[PDB]
């Protein structure tokens, strides 16, 4: 989506809250206003863990797209069609 | 027509999805090697490592085949986030990488495309092997997510996210090397530096000493400002042309266009934050923006066709990707990257704005009855054979004989138009009629009047018949002869079938004579005589 | 005197392998448009030298005249040249695949590549005789003496190309006909096995600069195979223009055609600027006038253009004028004009037999046209398609197999039965509109067939014995193929008349259904009243046989493109019946008016007046009436034969007038939805409109072999037009014709007036039985 509230956009906001942990430390050398978020996102171990979460999110969506489709088949079509078209089909 | 179109990969061994991967065209062959493969088939025993696997890229009629080359001489070690560039059309090096986060390489490793053999360069990298801290011989301090621009006989690296020992930061500094010997010289500009950034792109602009460094990232705060650097006079000039939104970990490729060289940035992560704190929210943009170097300005580009979807079917953003451009087919192609997940989907697009090498026409105005030869200019214009231009357009289809004066110049005669309406000029070849913004053409008193004879200029007019001959230039015109003298001049007038006049004159006196010839109550080019 | 064995053909084979002759010519000539030859690698050379020598020197079967029955008398070198050009084109296509393969599978390919190259070089020109099918099956067994690379069984050697990636001998794959909406049937082109394996061989001789020649019976469909290829070429690579030889096409007339095609390069050179390939497709190669000695001037010119490439400019005969980047695509038919052309040209060409219609090739063309066109009409009455196409062959075969009845002879010169007839049978079935045929088609179709068959064979026939022989075959065909034999009453009958104007007149929409004679008698009589009232008055009787004649001339004008040819003894009223037939249809007859002093240039302004009326868009299709008397000299026909052969007579205008006639039909093409400002499809689309809106009805008499010598000189007259023969008036007709004229004469008891008109017929019938006795 990227709009309103969605299971991904919530899990996106969740995922974020752990990267937000970078800020709280506020660096141990050089400049005071520095972050760690950059370094944490270069670490290979975290990428793999982040990429594994996204793979599992795309699994459910496909089987949920098959689950919803079942009802959609006969049922979407009737809400699209009008009463006049129903009249034209009859006579 | 410009539109994003997915390309299906069909090979014996297709490449697995990656993030730390770089693609660089060299001669007529595009070669990709890259690491960070989701699939633990490399190292294993806990943690993900890079793969040092090379792959060739071939594409024909929108169909790609992948072909990896195991057989080399030496092998380099597995890299992730590692700037590569091309020397000449043979010698591809790669420099700098990463290995289990804490270890970072600072060793160059050449590859000869024709032999697909790697090598260690002279005695510059005697002993490689993986190590947290490497600071000797080589000037540059080990770094990942950096950038390498190639120029005539010299490679330049500006990129960041790295340091000696355990320290981690972005680089303010530019390290030069001379490929002829592989000597590492740090070059400090006299100009006031740009803020230290890592995870960007840089490339030479318009085949000039200036190279431009857009986007980037740093522990302090992300940046999003272009910064050029001419090797001549050392000090960098600052355009100070920024983007709308701050961008980082993008991927940009240079494109040749004769009128004005164009640069194309795709993917990356954007976000606007105030100094320290937060920075956590990371939006990724699919929309690739377009820069012209002669303009120095960022103009966003839109899809023309939706392919009957009735909605823009663009690829995912993919943050850290790899994009390479073909000068043959005039298209930019990006393999994939890391938009949170890993994906193996090669998406291309053909650039409408770039065309095989005017722009402008002169004259753009003409009379219908006349037959003049114009001059259409642009770029990628074929010489003699294949060259074909479109005429009229105003409720009509016309094809005019074209001749290429240059590769940026095409001569063609104006077609006889019945109605004085709106005229449009195109060009035919490629898929159908590959053109830009069409060259706009716009189609009784005659300004043309040609005269020559011994009855004009100095000649003293005697009893003898002093002759001239005009041009009719015809369907209602007037042609008034006038011979003022001291005595009574004779004056004849014979309209011939050669499309000319024959006006003699016999003045009886001789003192300083001068004959005026008017066409529609207006003097012809020549006066007096 | 050079002997053939002294010089040989080996020196060419060795010089082609080493790339010795080829290499020198490319370097040391103006010919910069030479298609670069492939690299004959050290192995690839050995494998051909080893093979060429092993399938020519060694094979006695290959050179045995009785085993390998050629059409034209191929010279040995002419065959070696065609092998070499095909081997060139195979290598260039499969060179990077060969170099990736290993020693054993590379060798077996290069061997197969020869066998296939040879197969066409030798087996291609195999054909002719009576049974082309047997002269193929005689060759099929000798070239199935093919050393290491054996054929698959259950197929001729022709039906197999060597695929590099399977290494099998796959069989040629044929693209199933998709129904287009071409109104001209001549544009319809159904791919067969034979038409794809020629399409390849034309691409193999265009990739090289090797001119091709197709040789096959008058109506085999050679022109169509090439006229498809030229249409499917790219307009930037190839530029195609046909030269249809007329007998009178002298060496001057060819040079004007070639000079019009070719532009002016730098110096004395003449090619296409931008190195295009300028195809000059000769059709009817044999036709050129054979002088007393036996040497055709235009043909000898071509042998000056192929060899040295230098046409002496007929004005200023000092200027050499060198010609460049030309190919020539011949379409010679054996059994017409100069049966064969000088072997000194046929050498330069690769010859490719086009075989007389097979039982399969007919079923894959006309099967595919009807199945497509009856998917339209009805879901039922498809299964009738193959049943009718089985029949239209069965009948077509039992005509060709009985040669003593129906064979092309001096008196039977128009009895030529080939694809042309099966095309305008399958055209006449393609006129069935869905409303007036849909439903039970068991009977209605098979009549429409019987009729369409009948009136493109009966029409042809002279002798009534031949008309009887036909109707026996036609009622055998219907007992086997259509197999119903519906009743005791045959679908075939005497009063079977089908007409598309009888429906129109009443007020019904684009029917081609059968009327009965008394319905046809009301409509025609009403339409003759309507022609007397508006045009110059022509009184004719309309008896059943003249009734039928309008019926079967209105049919030949309605079929778009198809030009009528009414043969009959002068006085038959062929001219008068045509004028009626024309007025029945919404068409406007244009007859030229010959004075005693008439010139070719004045004909060419009368023809050019007609071509200003057709070329305007909303045009009532003008008919063009010609007779035996109107053609004072044999020259006037030359323009006319080019009109009825295709579209419009080449060079009847300047190229400035034709750039304005094209422009008037740009406002029609946008309305049709055809591509505009292409200037290749627009010129083509206009030629289709001119062909459609011009009908050419010529009206000859078969007396003193003046028609036969015309048919010999102009290929157009007989083959390109749908002949309809005018027999002498039946006894039933004469009694009517007499009685109409005896009206407005007094007679005592009116019983006399009928009775006289019996004896007026009998006398005229009783002279014809004495005239035969005499
Ligand atoms: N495959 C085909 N599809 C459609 N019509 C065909 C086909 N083959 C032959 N014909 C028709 O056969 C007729 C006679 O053949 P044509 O091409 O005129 O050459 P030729 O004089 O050599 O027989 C033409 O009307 C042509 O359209
Ligand atoms: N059915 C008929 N009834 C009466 N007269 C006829 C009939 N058919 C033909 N004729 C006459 O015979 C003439 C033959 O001359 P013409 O029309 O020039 O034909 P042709 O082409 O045979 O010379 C016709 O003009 C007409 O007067
Ligand atoms: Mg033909
Ligand atoms: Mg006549």
């Amino acid at each position: 989506s990227s709009n309103q509230l969605t299971v991904r956009n919530t899990i996106r906001n969740w995922i974020n809250d752990f990267f937000n942990i970078a800020g709280t430390i506020q660096r141990l050398d050089t400049t005071m206003p520095g972050d760690f978020l950059q370094e944490i996102r270069s670490f290979f171990e975290i990428k793999q863990c982040l990429a594994m979460i996204t793979q599992n999110l795309e699994w459910i969506e496909n089987e949920c797209n098959q689950f919803r489709a079942r009802f959609d088949t006969y049922s979407y079509l009737w809400t699209e069609d009008e009463q006049i078209s129903f009249n034209r089909f009859l006579d | 027509p410009l539109v994003w179109t997915q390309l299906k990969q069909t090979g014996t061994t297709q490449p697995t999805a990656r993030s730390g991967h770089t693609i660089i065209t060299v001669g007529k062959t595009h070669i990709m090697f890259g690491g960070l493969d989701n699939d633990k088939n490399n190292y294993k025993d806990g943690k993900i490592a890079p793969n040092n696997q090379v792959f060739t890229l071939k594409l024909t009629q929108n169909n790609c085949e992948w072909r990896q080359i195991a057989c080399q001489g030496d092998v380099p070690l597995p890299r992730c986030y590692h700037a590569s560039c091309a020397i000449s059309a043979d010698k591809m090096l790669v420099f700098g990488g990463s290995y289990t986060s804490n270890l970072r390489f600072n060793d160059t490793y050449i590859l000869k495309t024709t032999s697909y053999q790697w090598s260690k360069p002279a005695n510059q990298i005697s002993g490689g092997e993986p190590k947290n801290a490497e600071s000797k011989i080589g000037a540059p301090q080990p770094r990942y997510g950096h950038s390498a621009t190639f120029f005539e006989g010299k490679v330049y690296i500006f990129g960041g996210h790295g340091g000696i020992n355990y320290q981690r930061l972005a680089f303010n500094d530019l390290y030069v090397l001379e490929t002829e010997n592989f000597e590492w010289t740090r070059l400090e500009p006299k100009g006031n530096p740009p803020d230290p950034r890592g995870g960007h792109s840089a490339a030479m602009m318009a085949n000039k000493p200036q190279l431009m460094i857009f986007g980037g990232w740093s522990f302090t705060s992300q940046y999003s400002n272009i910064m050029i650097y001419d090797i001549e006079k050392d000090e960098w000039v600052d355009p100070e042309i920024a983007h709308e939104i701050p961008k980082w970990n993008l991927s940009g490729i240079m494109a040749p266009s004769i009128p004005s060289w164009k640069y194309f940035i795709f993917g990356g992560s954007v976000g606007s934050f105030e100094e320290g704190g937060n920075r956590t929210n990371s939006r990724f943009v699919d929309d690739s923006f377009v820069l012209d170097i002669d303009t120095l300005s960022w103009s966003s580009i839109n899809l023309e066709a939706d392919e009957t979807s009735k909605a823009v079917c663009k690829p995912r953003p993919r943050e850290s990707a790899s994009i390479f451009y073909d000068s043959g087919e005039s298209r930019a192609i990006v393999f994939g990257g890391w938009a949170n997940n890993w994906l193996n989907d090669l998406w291309a697009l053909n650039v409408s704005t770039i065309t095989g090498p005017i722009f402008s026409i002169k004259p753009a105005l003409g009379p219908l009855t006349g037959k003049t030869k114009v001059l259409i200019e642009g770029d990628g214009f074929k010489d003699t054979q294949n060259i074909s231009v479109k005429f009229s357009g105003g409720k009509l289809e016309k094809e005019v004989n074209g001749t290429f004066v240059n590769e940026k110049e095409i001569s063609c005669e104006t077609p006889t138009f019945d109605y004085p309406r709106s005229v449009e000029v195109t060009v035919c070849m490629n898929k159908g009629d590959y053109t830009i913004t069409k060259s706009a053409f716009t189609y009784t008193k005659a300004d043309k009047t040609i005269a020559y004879g011994p009855g004009l200029l100095t000649e003293n007019l005697i009893g003898v018949q002093t002759t001239i001959v005009i041009q009719a230039r015809n369907g209602s015109d007037e042609f008034v002869v006038t011979i003022r003298n001291p005595a009574k001049i004779k004056k004849e007038e014979e309209v011939k079938e050669g499309d000319k006049a024959n006006t003699k004159n016999t003045i009886k006196e001789d003192e300083e004579e001068e004959g005026e010839d008017e066409e529609e109550n207006k003097k012809k080019k020549e006066a007096e005589k | 005197f050079i002997n053939e064995t002294d010089i040989g053909w080996m020196p060419y084979m060795n010089s082609w392998l080493e790339r010795s002759q080829i290499n020198i010519l490319k370097q040391q000539k103006e010919m910069a448009n030479m298609p670069e030859y492939p690299v004959i690698d050290d192995v690839a050379k050995s494998v051909f030298y080893r093979c060429f020598q092993s399938y020519f020197e060694q094979n006695i079967d290959v050179h045995d005249k009785n085993r390998v029955r050629h059409i034209c008398p191929m010279v040995d070198i002419a065959m070696i040249q065609t092998i070499c050009t095909i081997l060139d084109a195979l290598l260039i296509q499969h060179l990077p695949k060969l170099k990736q393969m290993k020693e054993e599978d590379e060798k077996q390919a290069l061997e197969a590549f020869f066998i296939f190259a040879g197969l066409w070089a030798i087996g291609g020109p195999v054909g002719g005789g009576q049974d082309d099918s047997k002269d193929m099956k005689e060759f099929n067994t000798v070239w199935k003496g093919a050393a290491k690379v054996k054929f698959p069984e259950q197929g001729l050697c022709y039906d197999y190309y060597y695929d590099i990636n399977e290494n099998k001998w796959n069989t040629w794959k044929v693209e199933d006909y998709l129904p287009n909406d071409q109104p001209l049937f001549s544009k319809i082109y159904v791919a067969t096995i034979h038409t794809t394996r020629l399409r390849y061989m034309i691409d193999i001789h265009l990739q090289r600069r090797k001119p091709i020649l197709f040789i096959g019976s008058a109506g085999t469909g050679k022109t169509a195979v090439v006229r498809d290829y030229l249409n499917s070429t790219r307009p930037e690579q190839v530029s195609h223009k046909t030269i249809n030889f007329s007998s009178f096409t002298d060496s001057l007339a060819l040079q004007k055609n070639i000079e019009s095609m070719v532009e002016k390069k730098n110096g004395r050179n003449y090619g296409s600027a931008t190195n295009k390939v300028l195809i000059c497709f000769i059709d009817d190669f044999n036709m050129p006038y054979v002088d007393k000695y036996g040497t055709q001037s235009p043909i000898q010119l071509l042998r000056l253009i192929l060899d040295y490439g230098s046409i002496f400019n007929r004005e200023q005969l000092e200027e050499r004028k060198f010609l460049q980047d030309l190919l020539f695509f011949g379409c010679l038919n054996q059994k017409s004009g100069s049966f064969t052309v000088d072997l000194r040209l046929q050498r330069n060409f690769s010859v490719f037999s086009m075989y007389t219609p097979s039982s399969d090739v007919i079923k894959t063309i006309f099967g595919s046209i009807l199945n497509a066109h009856l998917s339209t009409i009805d879901d039922k009455a498809q299964k009738m398609a193959f049943k009718l196409v089985e029949a239209t062959y069965f009948t077509f075969d039992k005509i060709l197999k009985n040669t003593t009845a129906f064979a092309p002879s001096a008196k039977r010169f128009h009895y030529q039965f080939n694809f042309r007839e099966l095309a305008r049978v399958c055209e006449g079935i393609c006129r069935t509109t869905p409303g007036q045929y849909s439903g039970g088609d068991q009977g209605k179709l098979v009549r429409l067939w019987a009729h369409e068959m009948k009136r493109t064979f009966e029409d042809r026939f002279i002798a009534n014995e031949h008309v009887e022989f036909f109707r026996r075959y036609l009622t055998e065909a219907i007992s086997k193929c259509i197999g119903e034999f519906p009743e005791t009453e045959n679908p075939i009958a005497e009063p079977l008349i089908f007409t598309g104007f009888v429906a129109a007149h009443q007020g019904l929409d684009q029917q081609y259904t059968q009327c009965t004679i008394p319905v046809l008698k009301r409509v025609l009589d009403d339409k003759l009243e309507e022609y007397n009232e508006v045009k110059a008055q022509m009184n004719l009787v309309l008896f059943q046989q003249a009734m039928e004649h309008v019926s079967r001339i209105c049919r030949i004008l309605d079929m778009p493109g198809n030009n009528a040819l009414l043969v009959g003894v002068g006085g038959s009223g062929k001219q008068s019946l045509c004028r009626l037939s024309t007025f029945i249809n919404g068409f406007e007859i244009d007859q030229l008016v010959v004075t005693a002093s008439f010139t070719i240039n004045d004909l060419r302004n009368n023809l050019q007046e007609i071509y200003k009326k057709i070329a305007k868009p909303n045009s009532i299709a003008r008919v063009f009436m010609i007779t035996d008397s109107q053609i004072k000299e044999e020259q006037f026909l030359i323009p006319i034969n080019d009109m009825l052969n295709s579209g419009w007579i080449f060079d009847l205008f300047p190229k400035e007038d034709m750039d304005s006639l094209v422009s008037g039909v740009r406002n029609e093409a946008k309305g049709e939805g055809v591509d505009v400002n292409n200037l290749t499809a627009l010129t083509s689309y206009f030629l289709d409109k001119i062909r459609k809106n011009l009908k050419v009805v010529l009206c000859f008499s078969p007396v003193g072999d003046t028609m036969r010598i015309r048919s010999r000189k102009f290929p157009g007259i007989i083959n390109n037009t749908s002949i309809d023969w005018f027999h002498p008036w039946p006894h039933e007709a004469l009694i009517d014709v007499a009685f109409r004229f005896l009206e407005e004469i007094e007679f005592p008891t009116e019983e006399i007036r009928q009775s006289i008109s019996l004896n007026m017929a009998k006398v005229h019938s009783s002279i014809d039985t004495a005239n035969e006795k005499f």
